DNA sequence: GTCCTATCGATCTTCGGAAGAGATTCAGAG
DNA sequence: CTCTGAATCTCTTCCCGCGCGCCGTAGGAC
């Protein structure tokens, strides 16, 4: 549990920026779950995400840096498909 | 529909008809005994939409399988029935129609069209009398209304070469036939005719609304009403009501009386009626229109009941009770509750209590989420069962969901942003919410009854932002001044005051201990008393400039209290703070200090274990009150018999006439005064000295440990003007008119009162409660016209790049200071480099935050003005710049960029408005300002100038003594004198304004005559008199143009001269003046030629915003010279203002009544005192600049907070300012586009003078306009707010004419249309929005 | 008194008043300013939209919250659109734009 | 009884608001 | 003779919730 945040908000640098960010990944692990980067307590998302921005270890670059990169690999899938459907055609 | 702009303008009649779904025809709703609508009439099934779901009337179809498709058993289609919300219809009326709103607006927009006045079109309208329209060869004008009697004239002298129509039929031609951009060059250039301001004004306003018509697509005849369309029948349902009756409809009546009378004019036109039957029924007709849209404007409403008027659309639309303030800005929201509070001590500061019931009830969806994804239940259907059923299990299901998900605690009013805050819940058995101590005082909750709402923050990211910014332990400072709200209650001050007390003797004194855990066993053993005094081992922490703590152990002389305390303050404090006796005011500080060293995360912890430990201790005190603690000094029954017998004698004097009737008065209630103060001296003597103990041998004196005086010195309750009533006596006492009462109450509360007594007690006690009843209401209403006046400004920029500012200075009014310059400093960033006390040597740097550090610098050195940027100076378009704003007083940094500065600032201000009410000192160095004085005979400096200021600077170089003295003061203490405290500075006339002169000279009565100009009295008291100089008003012009002069007179022809001055020593006498140096009488330098004989709380503040004009004007000369007469006072006088170069011939009407400052040679400067009283803010402003009126402002505004106590960040007040004076009228049109004389939005006149110097062309000039909030809310350029605040009748015609467009700028838009606001995060997601873009 | 989930006026569709009626408590312009006077705009957005008004989004977040996906749909506040058709019943023409 | 039409189309709708702001008239005013 | 003064007109405004509890078309014609 989390009783303040002023952790996070002198990581963060910004008390709002802390809000969205954080409601980047607790939707991340909730919606499609992935798993967190810190041992839960039986807690909600929401501080759990709390709990990784004072570990350092999420912010928005790192995000933008999973999320172009997760793309990345979705769109490497394609390539795989499209060929073998071209191949599999012949 | 997905939208970004909102645009209003007037309705075309074919637009009209593009919205309508067809034509009500059948004034009839239903069936009286069926409930079927019946068609063609308000509730047509086939005009509006079904009422079935999504069958038809008829029931041909009832399946989607026949969606969209119109039967033709009834006619009406069959779709969704939402969608019967939605489409209109529309009345085609058989006559013209002018609609009310812009026939009767604040002007008259149909009358200021034509030029018409409102008294002779509403007569037009209502058929009262013909107008002449296209009069060709005849001697009838453009409109020239005339009578049936002149119509009669005209039916026959003429034949059809003229065109007279009567009622809306003449408006519509007329303005069919509106040549509008022709008239309106015309009326341009007829402006430049006349210089008739009187009428150029609205002239201006007339072009203006001409461009307005011209450039919008609007078109005149619009504002006749021709088709009305007819609201959706769902939006004004006719409701069943218990049995077979229907609940009645204000709009329906409206709109049935409307048809019927439509009805019954157009079969009379079928069937030719008489023109005096058709005129007749075309007025009903019209004012059934009038009713319907604007019931009340009618000459009376119309009501269906006991007198009470019908509401009508636009009745719907504004009022306290419509749309805009009733559903749209606050709305009733799901998932809420409420209960009566209770307090919990055991909760921590982060947590708060509910019932059981109520989280059940509130987190319900929570709990099927767990029971689908438990597997627990099947579905919903099952769900819902289970958790009625009220299962053991649903319990353990309630208990994980709540686990870590917050709930909003709010009480009603909630004036501050403190008065809401999120809370972890914890589940409680009772039925009350467990409600924290220390948070007790930010509500402003006591726990006598009061009851408490509860919301649930449902999504993702309300929870974060509720756990982020809504906390408890987030919000531990006040964001209206560096003040905690988490100041110690009542019941834990107590505690700590009686713990660490410590007692001359006492049970375990004297010992040492190893440490303090060894002390709290020594107590629980009962071996030591907790006030005993004792030499503990203490050791503590200091963390070093780098910031690791330094260990230091030593040997402290303390008490056992002390001592154990000790355990409870953390690792980096000094023990100086907890070795004194601790109160309410010394407590706060500690707890400040460790939120200035440990941290938030210490500090909150800290809290709460002071918290525990101070209720835990004073339970264990048992501080009992108790009739035997209230203490009667033995002396006061001789203080009565004294004191009254002084007022015997007193009365004595007036049983011998040897007094007058208000000096006994005066003197009796000073007696009693100073009685009642020694009577209370007595009392807190006796109260501190009832205790006297003896220290192993002989009696001695300590602290009392009363039980009274324990509560009241460590703050918790009960001062000492409560203590004085209880114990001493209740004292004077005051009418309803306010007189003091003669005879005061001389008992207190512990013995009896009387029954005159207590009836006396009854006028204050009811004043009071009055008081507070009404101001309540102020109070709220001045809140809101502050969040309605400053919703728009936010931090939206980090730096604007200017280096203006305002200078800070302490306040040093009455003598000595009221304020330090640190509280006025601190938390901005300087404006330019500060300089060390002296020159050339600078000491901060020009943009830097002055914090503590470098304020407590700055209070090092001898620095009193410092200049310091302001956000009324930042230069930041439709924003405010964040360097400007400076430290966010709720966290101690420099504000964020997206912060709603205007909304907080607004709530600092109005919550202490319930506060208020309704109803030589010191040695120095004597400094003077702005005194041009004189050598007199005896060489004594007397004052020569009327603007004199005394400041008198202390030893050690900073000022803190100012004084003001009037003209014709003598300066005893001048010329850089050091004078002591109490030594007279200097002396003047109290009653009487004396006249001076400069020159020793002689003098003779010039141009004066005995019974023309001057009285031949007697001075009967001697018979040797001064001559009284007649006045203005007392004489005819053989004594008004012959105006007194005492010119000074010398055998040369002329006055020893000043060099460089030719003025001759020319002397004159107003009105009332008393002189004694008549003709041949040497007048010496500094002599006195003649004398002339001679507020609120919250209201102050009110009209002070609102920027009202003062009943009582103080005229501030303008420009600059020496001052002049014109014509003496007929009427009223007349007077001018001669400048040494520029436009002399400057004049200006002045009352009579009113003592002017000058006289005939005095010289002035713009903003130069003519009369005493209040001044004008807008004067102010025109005439001294916007930092100086903004300094009035701050200053007179903060008079009033000072006074009763309140403390409130200055910076909260400028930004209130920043939106008085966001408007400017512009000076030259220049270049710009702007008309030639305009009030346009500062703003956009700026950024438009940015561009068109960036270019070269000549930018435009303005002078910046002080409007009060009340006027500038409703000036904004988005017509929503404007609308939504109030005279929404009046707004939404005047932007509606102007077919204005809203950008949706602003807080309170953004919430009407329901979407993110453009601050905080909604700030951070448009910020987003527009740099990708 | 606490209230989920229950009754909703006619002609607008927020939620009933009162403790006889299954009521909501009131969210007056006071809770609006303090909102405000935090950051919290998703808070604010939430409370006068789906909590309230939104009749189509209301739905959509329950469905949610049973589901378990914490995600709302603000769209419009019903009310809004009546305040529009009383003032389009009038000879006014105010519309929404779309630049 | 039902169901109708119309709404002081022969009265007097309350006198215990204050103020504050414009807007609209008037008044010596040259 | 109107102009540019005041003076005299009408209109707008007045804290937040919360509960009770009643009380809620009318007269006239077939
Ligand atoms: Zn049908
Ligand atoms: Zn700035």
């Amino acid at each position: 549990a989390r009783v303040t945040v002023q952790d996070a908000v002198e990581k963060i640098g910004n008390r709002f920026d802390l809000v969205l960010v954080a409601a980047r990944r607790a939707r991340q692990m909730q919606v499609g779950g992935k798993d967190p980067l810190v041992p839960e307590e039986n807690d909600k998302t929401t501080v759990i995400a709390l709990r990784e921005i004072e570990e350092g270890l999420i912010n928005n670059q790192i995000l933008d840096v999973r999320e172009r990169q997760e793309q990345q690999e979705q769109e490497a899938a394609e390539l795989q498909a499209v060929t073998a459907i071209a191949e599999g055609r012949r | 529909e997905e939208f970004d702009a909102i645009k209003i303008a007037l309705a075309s009649p074919d637009m009209i008809r593009s919205w309508s779904f067809g034509e009500v025809k059948k004034p009839e709703t239903i069936n009286y005994r069926t409930f079927k609508p019946e068609r063609d009439g308000l509730f047509c099934a086939r005009i509006f939409g079904p009422v079935k779901d999504y069958e038809c009337l008829c029931g041909k179809y009832k399946r989607l399988k026949h969606r969209g498709v119109i039967c033709e058993k009834c006619g009406v289609e069959v779709t969704q029935t939402k969608v019967r919300r939605e489409r209109m219809g529309h009345i085609e009326l058989a006559s013209p129609t002018a609609h009310i709103w812009f026939l009767k607006s604040l002007p008259s927009r149909i009358g200021l069209l034509l030029d018409m006045p409102l008294r002779d079109i509403e007569r037009v309208l209502y058929f009262e009398s013909y107008v002449v329209i296209e009069g060709g060869m005849t001697n009838l004008e453009r409109q020239q209304i005339l009578t049936e009697e002149q119509y009669l004239d005209a039916l026959e002298e003429f034949g059809d070469e003229f065109d007279a129509k009567m009622g809306a039929e003449a408006i519509q031609a007329l303005l069919k036939s509106m040549d509008l951009e022709q008239e309106c060059e015309q009326l341009r250039e007829e402006l430049n005719e006349t210089n008739s301001e009187t009428k150029r004004k609205k002239l201006t306003k007339r072009i203006k609304l001409l461009e307005a018509f011209v450039q919008s697509g609007n078109k005149p005849e619009w504002m006749i009403l021709t088709v009305l369309p007819v609201l959706p029948p769902d939006l004004r349902p006719l409701v069943p009501l218990d049995g077979g009756r229907f609940a009645t409809s204000d709009l329906n009546d409206l709109y049935r009386r409307v048809i019927n009378r439509n009805n019954r004019l157009k079969r009379l036109l079928d069937l030719a009626a008489p023109d005096i039957i058709v005129r007749n029924e075309k007025r009903m007709l019209q004012e059934a229109v009038d009713a319907l849209l604007d019931n009340g404007r009618r000459g009376r409403a119309i009501t269906g009941s006991n007198k009470r008027p019908l509401k009508s659309l636009a009745d719907m639309i504004k009022g306290k009770q419509g749309r805009f303030r009733q559903n749209l800005l606050g709305k009733r929201v799901d998932y809420s509750g409420r209960s009566v509070i209770t307090v919990g001590p055991y909760l921590r500061l982060h947590q708060c209590g509910l019932p059981k019931k109520m989280a059940l009830e509130l987190f319900k969806p929570f709990i099927y989420g767990k029971l689908e994804l438990r597997g627990l239940a099947t579905t919903i259907k099952a769900a819902k069962k289970m958790v009625e059923r009220e299962e053991a299990v649903v319990w353990d299901i309630l208990d994980e969901v709540i686990r870590e998900h917050p709930v909003l605690l709010n009480r009603a009013p909630t004036l501050h942003r403190l008065g809401i805050q999120a809370f972890e819940p914890v589940l409680i058995e009772g039925k009350a919410i467990q409600l924290h101590p220390l948070v007790c005082a930010a509500y402003n909750a006591d726990f006598d009854g009061d009851q408490m709402a509860v919301h649930v923050p449902l999504t993702l990211e309300a929870q974060l932002e509720a756990r982020a910014l809504m906390m408890s332990t987030n919000n531990i400072l006040s964001p209206a001044n560096g003040e905690p709200i988490i100041v110690p209650s009542q019941d834990v001050v107590l505690g700590l005051y009686y713990m660490t007390r410590d007692c001359v003797n006492a049970k375990g004194e004297g010992m040492v201990l190893t440490g303090p855990k060894e002390a709290e066993r020594l107590y629980r053993s009962g071996l030591a008393s907790l006030h005993a005094r004792v030499k503990v081992r203490i050791t503590e922490y200091e963390k070093d400039a780098n910031g690791e703590l330094v260990a230091k152990t030593s040997l402290k002389d303390t008490t056992v209290g002390r001592a154990i305390l000790w355990m409870i303050v953390p690792k980096g404090l000094p023990y100086s703070i907890v070795n004194q006796a601790l109160g309410k005011k010394a407590i706060s500080k500690m707890l400040n200090t460790c939120y200035r060293i440990l941290g938030l995360k210490p500090t909150v912890i800290f809290a709460d274990q002071i918290m525990y430990t101070g209720f835990a201790y004073a339970a264990r005190s048992g501080a009992s009150v108790g009739i035997d603690d209230m203490v009667i000094p033995e002396k006061k029954h001789e203080i009565i018999s004294e004191a009254e017998a002084e007022v015997a004698e007193i009365q004595e004097q007036f049983q011998s006439g040897l007094v007058t009737a208000g000096e006994r008065y005066n003197k009796v209630i000073d007696i009693w005064a100073a009685a009642n103060d020694r009577v209370s001296k007595a009392m807190m003597d006796n109260l501190q000295t009832e205790t006297v103990i003896n220290r192993d041998g002989q009696e001695e004196k300590q602290v009392s440990f009363n039980s009274i005086y324990m509560m009241a010195d460590s703050g918790a309750r009960g001062s000492a003007a409560q203590i004085r009533q209880l114990a001493g006596m209740r004292g004077l006492m005051a009418k309803p008119d306010g007189s003091i009462i003669e005879t005061p109450i001389t008992a207190n509360f512990r013995e009896g009162l009387n029954v005159l007594q207590y009836f006396i007690s009854t006028h204050g006690a009811r004043k009071g409660l009055a008081d507070t009843a009404l101001k309540t209401a102020n109070s709220g209403y001045l809140t809101r016209r502050l969040v309605d006046v400053a919703q728009d400004l936010v931090v939206t920029e980090d730096d604007c790049g200017t280096h203006e500012g305002i200078m800070m200075t302490p306040v040093i009014e009455g003598g000595d200071v009221k304020e330090p310059l640190r509280d006025r400093v601190l938390g901005r960033v300087t404006a330019e480099d500060v300089l060390k006390p002296g020159t050339a040597d600078i000491l901060v740097p020009r943009n830097t935050l002055l914090h503590e550090q470098w304020c407590d610098l700055l209070e090092e050195n001898s620095v009193d003005a410092v200049k310091v940027r302001s956000v009324v100076s930042c230069d930041t378009d439709f924003g405010v710049c964040a360097h400007c704003y400076g430290r966010d007083l709720a966290r101690g940094h420099i504000i964020n960029k997206g912060e709603a500065i205007g909304v907080i600032a607004a709530q600092s201000i109005g919550e202490p408005g319930t506060q208020l009410t309704m109803r030589v000192k010191n040695k120095g160095s004597i400094k003077l300002s702005n005194v041009k004085s004189v050598v007199n005979s005896s060489g004594k400096l007397v004052i020569t100038s009327r603007n004199t200021e005394l400041k008198l600077i202390d030893e050690f170089g900073r000022t803190k003594e100012s004084y003001k003295v009037p003209y014709g003061a003598v300066l005893a203490k001048g010329d850089g004198e050091q004078v002591a405290g109490g030594e007279t500075v200097a002396n003047w006339d109290p009653h009487t304004m004396p006249v001076i002169t400069e020159v020793s000279g002689f003098v003779r009565f010039t141009d004066m005559i005995d019974g023309q100009t001057i009285t031949r009295q007697t001075d009967e008291l001697t018979g040797l008199s001064s001559l009284v100089v007649l006045d203005s008003a007392e004489r005819t012009a053989g004594g008004k143009d012959l105006r007194p002069a005492l010119k000074i007179v010398d055998a040369q022809g002329n006055d020893v001269l000043i060099p460089g001055t030719d003025m001759p020593a020319q002397y004159f006498l107003p009105g009332k003046a008393i002189v004694q140096l008549e003709d041949g009488v040497q007048i010496s330098s500094g002599d006195t030629l003649a004398r002339i004989p001679q507020t609120g709380g919250l209201p102050r503040v009110a009209d002070l915003f609102e920027a009202r004009r003062p009943k009582e004007p103080a005229i501030l000369a303008e420009i600059s010279g020496i001052v002049s007469f014109g014509k003496e006072t007929k009427g009223k006088r007349r007077l001018v203002i001669t400048p040494v170069d520029g436009s002399d011939p400057y004049e200006e009407m002045i009352p009579k009544w009113r003592q002017l400052n000058v006289f005939e040679g005095e010289r002035v400067e713009r903003g130069d005192v003519i009369s005493d009283g209040p001044e004008a803010p807008h004067d102010i402003l025109r005439l001294r600049g916007v930092h100086a009126v903004t300094r009035y402002i701050v200053n007179e505004v903060q008079d009033v907070y000072r006074l009763q106590g309140v403390k409130i960040n200055d910076k909260h007040i400028e930004v209130i300012v920043r939106q008085m004076l966001r408007k400017a009228t512009i000076v030259n049109a220049g270049s710009s586009d702007f008309l030639e004389g305009e009030q346009v939005e500062y703003s956009r006149v700026k950024i438009a003078n940015r561009e068109l110097e960036a270019n070269g062309k000549v930018g435009a000039t303005y002078s910046r306009d002080l409007l009060g909030i009340t006027k500038a809310s409703l000036a904004t350029e988005s017509f929503i707010s404007a609308a939504s605040f109030q005279e929404t009748t009046r707004v939404l015609t005047e932007a509606a004419v102007a077919g204005k467009r809203d950008e949706l700028r602003g807080l309170k838009e953004n919430v009407i249309v329901g979407r993110l606001i453009p601050a905080g995060t909604g700030y951070a997601y448009h910020q987003d929005r527009m740099r990708r873009r | 008194h606490a209230r989920s989930t229950g009754s909703y006026s006619l002609v607008t569709q927020q939620p009933l008043g009162g403790k006889a009626q299954f009521g909501g408590q009131r969210f007056g312009e006071m809770e609006v300013w303090a909102l405000e006077a935090y950051g919290a705009a998703y808070t604010l957005q939430e409370m006068l939209t789906v909590k309230s008004d939104d009749v189509n989004g209301r739905t959509k977040m329950y469905k949610n919250i049973v589901d378990g996906n914490h995600q709302m749909e603000p769209g419009m506040p019903e009310s809004f659109n009546v305040l529009l058709k009383e003032i389009r019943s009038l000879g006014i023409n105010i519309e929404l734009e779309d630049e």
